[PDB]
C-alpha cells in the first residue's frame, strides 16, 4: 500500500 | 550464564542514553504528526509479518526513523520512504538474508522507485552516521527474561506485545528509555499472568525500583487497556497467532496495586 | 578522496580490492577498501553496514581501527589503519621453521584481549581465521574483517547453511544448533592456536560431516556426560562412529602442560563450559608472556 497522509 | 551479561547490560545502558531521539521532535515537524507516525509504524508491523522478519528488525527500524525525524524535516509524502529505507537498513543489519530491495519497492505499491529507496538508504545512513547498533526494548526484555522463576512462555510473549504497542505512540513513549519501557512491560506482563512482580534480582541489576517504574507502567497499563480500541491494530492481530500463545486476547487487569 | 594517493593493491575480500594508500597531507599510510555502490542493484551491502557500525564502537589496541568513512554519490570508501600482513601469510612463510613459541603466546594473548573486548560490547565476530588476523612488524596482532560480525543484544540466529569457512567452525554449529554464542569465537581461536603450534590446520574437513568426524577423531565422540544435550541436537545421529579421546600430547606435541591445559578448555565440546576470553586471560599459560617481534 501507498500510505495516504 | 554469561561472564558479561553484566558487562553487556551495563554497556547497553550506556548506549541507550546516546542513541536517544529528541523528545519534542514531532512538534518541530511542520507537516507530520504523531498520528501519521503511528500509521507508519503500524504498517511496518504488517511488513514484518508479511516477510517474516524478526521483532528486533522492527524495533531497530523505529529507532532509525525517530532519530532521522529528529534532525530532518519531512513532508507527508516522503514519510513512507523514510520508513521503507529504515526497514531495509534494519533488515540488513539484523536479518540473516534481508528481503531484496525490489520487495521493498513492492510493499509500497510502486509509489517510490528502487533508486529513490536506495538514495534514501544513503541519506539515512549519513544522518545516523552509520550508527545502527541501537539498543531496543526487545534487547532489554531478552536480558530481563533470564531472571524469571521459572521461565513462563506466556509472560515473555505478553511482554513482547506490550513492548511493541509502545513503538506505536510517540505520544508518551518517546520520553522513556528502552530499559524503562522493558521494565514496565516485564512487570505488567508478570503481574497480568501470575500476580507476581518486578523481581529483586532485577531491582538490583537495573537499580530500578517498582516505584521508579510507576509513571511508565501507568501509561502502559492505559495503553494495554485501550488496545482493542486503538486506531492501529496490526500488533494485536499479530499477537493472536498461537506462536504467541494468543496473549493479546487475555484480559488485562483493571488495577495494578501500587 | 583527493588527499589520498593510491600506492598498490594489497588483496581483496568482501568489498573489493584493498589498496594501500597514503594521506598526501599528513603522511599517514592507510588501507583503502572501496565499494562500487551501484544504485540499481541492492545498495549498501550489509557486510559494510555491520563492519562500519560495529567497528565504529570498538576502539581497542587489538582491533583494526576504522579511521574514516568517505561517502560520495556513487562510491563508499573505508579507511583502516594499515597492517602489512595476516597470520596466514605469516604462517605459510614460517612453515619449515615454525612460529616461535613465545610469539604464539603473545599473539594468542593479544587476540584474547580483543575478543574479550568484543564480547563485553555484545559483538560476535563469527568468522575468525588466520586470514582475518593482521600483524605488524612491531609484534602486534589485531582482529580484522568484521563483515560477518553480529550484535548479540539479542541471540543471534544461525545460518541455515552458513557461508563461513569450515575449518574453524564449532561442533555446536555443525550439529545444527539454533543460536550462536561467544563460545564459537573461542573454539576458532583454539584452532588457530593449535594451527600456529603444529603449522597445520587442526581440523581440515572437506564437508560438514567430514568436519565433525575429524573433530571426533581427535577429541573423541561426545555423549551425554561430556555434553548434556548432544543426542537431542538436530543434526546428531546414533550411528556416529564412537571414537575415544586421544591425548593432547600427540595432538600438540611442542606445547607444555599449561598450553595443553588452555587449548583443551578452549576446545571443550559443551558451549556452556568452554572457557571465555575473560577467563583465558587469567590462565597461568600467560604468566611469562612477552612481546617479541616477528622476523617477517
Amino acid at each position: 500500500r501507498r500510505l495516504n497522509f | 550464564v554469561p561472564d558479561y551479561h553484566e558487562d553487556i547490560h551495563t554497556y547497553l545502558r550506556e548506549m541507550e542514553v546516546k542513541c536517544k531521539p529528541k523528545v519534542g521532535y514531532m512538534k518541530k515537524q511542520p507537516d507530520i504528526t504523531n498520528s501519521m507516525r503511528a500509521i507508519l509504524v503500524d504498517w511496518l508491523v504488517e511488513v514484518g509479518e508479511e516477510y517474516k522478519l524478526q521483532n528486533e528488525t522492527l524495533h531497530l527500524a523505529v529507532n532509525y526513523i525517530d532519530r532521522f525525524l529528529s534532525s530532518m524535516s519531512v513532508l507527508r509524502g516522503k514519510l513512507q520512504l523514510v520508513g521503507t529505507a529504515a526497514m531495509l537498513l534494519a533488515s540488513k543489519f539484523e536479518e540473516i538474508y534481508p528481503p531484496e530491495v525490489a520487495e521493498f519497492v513492492y510493499i509500497t505499491d510502486d509509489t517510490y522507485t528502487k533508486k529513490q529507496v536506495l538514495r534514501m538508504e544513503h541519506l539515512v545512513l549519513k544522518v545516523l552516521t552509520f550508527d545502527l547498533a541501537a539498543p531496543t526494548v526487545n534487547q532489554f526484555l531478552t536480558q530481563y527474561f533470564l531472571h524469571q522463576q521459572p521461565a513462563n512462555c506466556k509472560v515473555e510473549s505478553l511482554a513482547m506485545f506490550l513492548g511493541e504497542l509502545s513503538l506505536i505512540d510517540a505520544d508518551p513513549y518517546l520520553k522513556y528509555l528502552p530499559s524503562v519501557i522493558a521494565g514496565a512491560a516485564f512487570h505488567l506482563a508478570l503481574y497480568t499472568v501470575t500476580g507476581q512482580s518486578w523481581p529483586e534480582s532485577l531491582i538490583r541489576k537495573t537499580g530500578y525500583t517498582l516505584e521508579s517504574l510507576k509513571p511508565c507502567l501507568m501509561d502502559l497499563h492505559q495503553t494495554y487497556l485501550k488496545a482493542p480500541q486503538h486506531a492501529q491494530q496490526s500488533i494485536r492481530e499479530k499477537y493472536k497467532n498461537s506462536k504467541y500463545h494468543g496473549v493479546s486476547l487475555l484480559n488485562p487487569p483493571e488495577t495494578l496495586n501500587l | 578522496m583527493e588527499n589520498f594517493q593510491k600506492v598498490e593493491k594489497i588483496g581483496e575480500g568482501t568489498y573489493g580490492v584493498v589498496y594501500k594508500a597514503r594521506n598526501k597531507l599528513t603522511g599517514e599510510v592507510v588501507a583503502l577498501k572501496k565499494i562500487r555502490l551501484d544504485t540499481e542493484t541492492e545498495g549498501v551491502p550489509s557486510t559494510a553496514i555491520r563492519e562500519i557500525s560495529l567497528l565504529k564502537e570498538l576502539n581497542h589496541p587489538n582491533i583494526v581501527k576504522l579511521l574514516d568513512v568517505i561517502h560520495t554519490e556513487n562510491k563508499l570508501y573505508l579507511v583502516f589503519e594499515f597492517l602489512h600482513q595476516d597470520l596466514k601469510k605469516f604462517m605459510d612463510a614460517s612453515a619449515l621453521t615454525g612460529i616461535p613459541l613465545p610469539l604464539i603466546k603473545s599473539y594468542l594473548f593479544q587476540l584474547l584481549q580483543g575478543l574479550a573486548f568484543c564480547h563485553s560490547h555484545r559483538v560476535l565476530h563469527r568468522d575468525l581465521k588466520p586470514q582475518n588476523l593482521l600483524i605488524n612488524t612491531e609484534g602486534a596482532i589485531k582482529l580484522a574483517d568484521f563483515g560477518l560480525a553480529r550484535a548479540f543484544g539479542v541471540p543471534v540466529r544461525t545460518y541455515t547453511h552458513e557461508v563461513v569457512t569450515l575449518w574453524y567452525r564449532a561442533p555446536e554449529i555443525l550439529l545444527g544448533c539454533k543460536y550462536y554464542s561467544t563460545a564459537v569465537d573461542i573454539w576458532s581461536l583454539g584452532c588457530i592456536f593449535a594451527e600456529m603450534v603444529t603449522r597445520r590446520a587442526l581440523f581440515p574437513g572437506d564437508s560438514e560431516i567430514d568436519q565433525l568426524f575429524r573433530i571426533f577423531r581427535t577429541l573423541g565422540t561426545p555423549d551425554e556426560v561430556v555434553w548434556p544435550g548432544v543426542t537431542s541436537m538436530p543434526d546428531y545421529k546414533p550411528s556416529f562412529p564412537k571414537w575415544a579421546r586421544q591425548d593432547f600430547s600427540k595432538v600438540v606435541p611442542p606445547l607444555d602442560e599449561d598450553g595443553r591445559s588452555l587449548l583443551s578448555q578452549m576446545l571443550h565440546y559443551d558451549p556452556n563450559k568452554r572457557i571465555s576470553a575473560k577467563a583465558a586471560l587469567a590462565h597461568p599459560f600467560f604468566q611469562d608472556v612477552t612481546k617479541p617481534v616477528p622476523h617477517l
